[PDB]
């Protein structure tokens, strides 16, 4: 509640956070395949006789089989051009008020007044009947302008925090981790994503950048892990909740061939047809190419700690300072370099 | 069910049902029954070296 | 209108498969296709122990699918479809005619329907089978033979995070350059192993040279690669026609039903390049197929990219907080309001406006109950090994009147 | 199409009018482009019968 | 669209020329005026 | 083979020159680059400082 | 039983024709110096001593 009236102020609490949103873009791919690339089986057709709403419905069955008679790998692709971005690259706060199952507070006036004030100045919230065995599904709105809004989740870290790790391909957990890392055992993939005895694998020197999101039973690993499962019943997508899950793991195969399988289109974990971005519906098998996911890492966008600083006066390029005097210029690293236009 | 010449004629035509605790599979259809047109084939479709 | 007909073997992904008809599909269980494969050696000395070969047995197995159409009759068609030897007076007689024309007309669409998605079900399973070239060709190239170490697995991965952030894009972005393209179009070719060679007909070409691959792109792509990128090598291809029929009897019959088990040219219009030293089809099925039908087109992949930005840090050090000029944004106000922590973060949306994430829409997430559910945690930590330790900063005593 | 296809569709067509509006008086010095988007214009209605 | 193109505008005199003998300036803001760079479709023509 | 000093201090007080007036200047009354030099910074192998 | 022994042999066999390139391999960069050396010295110098 104190934090509330920080924050509504203009006060600055001794606390920084870490903003996550993941964006969709349509891409254009290239295949090539060899020859022999598939035994393509064709089996025998067959009707079935179907009653209709006013008469009969033929449907024509024919099973098939294939076959990859390539002894290595037959066939590959890659994405190629870049067409229109799908999702709109803007500042929806996600709303933790739709999810149940935490303990609630003892006063139930202030959970009221604390959710009535966060609905305001937010665009997306539970509707005010409070629909009791529902969803809590966001109320709808009227039509839309530039695309399906992204939702940008909020990790806290302590205030000193070194800002050169957010100018490269870094991890919003404070410290890297996932399968790649192996060699000699089974059990290392839990001593890489949760032990602080040892010290981190990719920033050579410390254990974990923030503190308070990295170990196993952290404020962020407490809050946004599936396996706990807080939010299971919030709708809406967590753009960060591939990075603080540990991936079920056989270790049958090497590490190599496992990240080529893991390479493939994937199926999404999203929802396109949508509005705000909600949890993937059942059903829907739409499969998408997923960079940096299996590398569990995110690329720094081009910002800036103030409207100054990025933008310069030669009627041109952006701005290129690094930081002016406690301000920042976080320069883009991102693999959308030279698009999306300015 | 295979639909096999059988190599011998059984004598002795008395109920079987009740001594099953001879014999290793025991299945008595009542008169008949679709588990036997049953007639999934594993196939086997060339070697390469 | 009239509707263009469609023939699965004149396009040219008829190339990447080997179709054979196979009446008995339905009782199959499982299906097994092996290989046996010997490896070569070296010979050396010295501190080095010396190698016996190695042989190889891979097994693969098939996946079942299916293909499935509907087709749609009315209820008065049928109605004056029964009529049996009973009519044949001048009224109805036109709208028998109208019923089986439209009956002819959408049975002829229906029939034509397989031989449009059976293209679609290969592009479907060769995205599902292709990993992409960013990830294949480096470990083709930067391991010799593999078995490798921690070191230079390692080192890979990290050669694997940079190739990956930097050649996505590299299409329409180096487009200023084709001789770039074309110096990658033959690193795609010649990077995945070919297949076996038993075969009895062929594609080939007009001179007769036996094709090696095809290569599946948007129709803009096929017209930006061909405007001034590759080289036409013909006009017109040789194409196979007939499926080959395999059916079993006699001893194999026997052995199914018993045992269970089982052992075993046309001239078309399309367009042929050669890449590197390999001579590929190049088809963009977008017209003949995909066109004014509900089904979207696949090669039209979506990627998923994840931005991070930190909001409000404040950098400790005194000495990285520095400014490169004297006076680079001066203010009238006595005290600059930019020694003061930042609040807030800019960046930039889609269509290129500026936005603004404030601290002021964290309380979605920090003023929640969640900050407040450390009886978890605590049941966590109490599960471990403590020692006992000296308890002078955490106990509370109490008075004793004195 | 669906919402947001429409959406993103509608602020690629402000865009591309706001550019492509007097495309010959623009882009006058450069022969290639216009040759480039007279066949893009041509290649774009449909036949008749 | 329901739309409208913002010009070449500013609120000073002094700041929407330079001392250079060719274009105009662009210096956006600068202490409490400011100059709107041109967005409007006529970027290339009507000669200033 | 890679060398680096950390800790020197260029003693003579003509080295102690700086290029320019305002190159970076500071809040506090005291720049703390008089100080001297207790570490050195490099670059990783992939560019990381 | 023969057709493996044979096909062993047969690999067996060709190890050494596979090897000798080895070895010719290993031979001549034990006995070739770096050529930014060897240039010089033969270009600078007349004779020696």
């Amino acid at each position: 509640i104190s934090l509330t009236h920080q924050l509504r102020t203009g006060f600055h609490p001794g606390i920084a956070f870490t903003v996550v949103r993941q964006d969709r873009f349509a891409t254009e791919q290239l295949l090539y395949a060899e020859r022999a690339s598939e035994s393509y089986f064709v089996g025998q057709i067959q009707v079935h006789h179907h009653d209709a709403i006013g008469g009969v419905n033929f449907t024509l069955t024919q099973p098939r089989a294939h076959v990859d008679l390539g002894v290595g790998y037959t066939a590959v692709c890659a994405t190629a051009a870049l067409r229109c971005p799908l999702t709109d690259m803007g500042n929806t706060a996600q709303n933790l008020f739709f999810s149940r199952g935490g303990v609630p507070m003892l006063h139930d006036n202030v959970t009221e007044s604390l959710r009535r004030i966060t609905a305001s100045g937010g665009r997306l919230n539970p509707t005010e009947p409070l629909p009791i065995f529902g969803g809590l599904r966001p109320a709808t709105s009227a039509g839309i302008a530039r695309g399906q809004a992204s939702v940008c989740e909020f990790v806290a870290m302590p205030v000193s925090t070194d800002l050169q790790y957010f100018r490269t391909a870094c991890n919003p957990r404070g410290r890297a981790s996932g399968m790649l890392y192996m060699g000699d055992r089974d059990a290392d993939i839990e001593a890489i994503m949760f032990d602080h005895t040892q010290s981190d694998v990719a920033y050579t020197d410390r254990a974990t950048l923030n503190p308070w999101a990295s170990q196993k039973h952290s404020y962020g690993d407490r809050l946004y892990n599936g396996t706990y499962n807080l939010t299971g019943a919030s709708p809406i997508y967590s753009p960060c909740f591939k990075f603080f899950t540990p991936a079920e793991v056989n270790t049958n195969c090497n590490t190599l061939d496992r990240l080529l399988m893991e390479a493939k289109a994937v199926a999404s974990q999203s929802s396109t047809d949508t509005e705000y971005q909600f949890k993937r519906p059942p059903g829907s098998t739409e499969m998408t190419q997923d960079p940096c996911g299996l590398f569990q890492e995110a690329y720094p966008p081009l910002c800036s700690s103030d409207a100054a600083m990025l933008r310069t006066a030669h009627a041109g390029e952006t701005g290129a300072d690094e930081v002016h005097l406690a301000q920042y210029l976080i320069r883009d690293a991102s693999p959308l370099r030279g698009c999306l236009p300015l | 069910p295979a639909g096999i010449i059988p190599t011998g004629n059984v004598l002795s035509t008395i109920e079987v049902c009740a001594h099953r605790c001879i014999f290793d599979f025991f299945k008595q259809i009542r008169s008949d029954d679709n588990s036997l047109y049953s007639a999934q084939f594993d196939i086997l479709l060339g070697t390469y070296c | 209108n009239t509707l263009n007909f469609v023939r699965f073997l004149e396009l040219g992904l008829s190339v990447a498969c080997i179709c054979t008809k196979f009446p008995e599909l339905a009782y199959v269980r499982d299906g097994v296709i092996q290989f046996e494969v010997q490896q070569p050696m070296i010979a050396r000395d010295g501190p080095h122990p010396v190698d016996q070969p190695v042989h190889n047995y891979m097994v693969k197995r098939i996946h079942k699918r299916s293909l499935s159409a509907a087709f749609a009759i009315a209820s008065e068609a049928l109605s004056l479809l029964s009529n049996t030897y009973v009519d044949g007076t001048e009224i109805d007689s036109s709208l028998r005619i109208r019923a089986i024309q439209q009956m002819a007309r959408n049975l002829r669409t229906v029939l034509d329907s397989f031989e449009r998605g059976t293209a679609d079900q290969l592009l479907g399973v060769l995205l599902e089978k292709a990993p992409p070239l960013s990830l294949l060709s480096p470990i083709n190239k930067f391991q010799p033979e593999g078995h490798l170490n921690r070191v230079a697995r390692a080192a890979l991965l990290s050669d694997l995070k940079r190739r990956v952030c930097a050649d996505m894009f590299f299409m329409t972005r180096h487009a200023r350059e084709p001789r770039l393209i074309s110096a990658y179009l033959s690193d795609m070719v010649s990077c995945t192993q070919p297949s076996v060679m038993v075969s009895r007909i062929t594609h080939t070409n007009t001179r007769g040279r036996q094709v090696d691959g095809v290569l599946v792109t948007t129709a803009t792509l096929k017209r930006q690669l061909l405007q001034g990128i590759l080289q036409i090598d013909d006009t017109a291809a040789d194409v196979p026609v007939t499926y080959g029929e395999m059916v079993l009897q006699g001893t194999n019959l026997v052995t199914a039903l018993v045992m269970g088990k089982a052992v075993r040219n046309a001239r078309v219009p399309a367009d042929l390049v050669i890449v590197g030293d390999k001579l590929v089809f190049l088809e963009a099925l977008e017209r003949r197929v995909y066109q004014a039908t509900r089904v979207a087109y696949p090669l039209i992949g979506n990627i998923d990219i994840t931005f991070i930005m930190p909001m409000g840090v404040f950098q400790a050090n005194s000495m990285d907080r520095y400014t490169r000029h004297a006076g680079d944004f001066s203010t009238v106000s006595e005290q600059d309001p930019r020694q003061f922590p930042p609040q807030g973060i800019f960046f930039y949306n889609k269509d290129g406006i500026l936005t603004q994430l404030t601290l002021r829409d964290a309380m979605g997430t920090i003023c929640h109950s969640s900050l407040l559910d450390v009886e978890a945690t605590l049941v966590a930590l109490r599960q471990q090994h403590l020692d006992r330790q000296c308890y002078f900063g955490v106990y509370v005593a109490e008075g004793t009147e004195d």
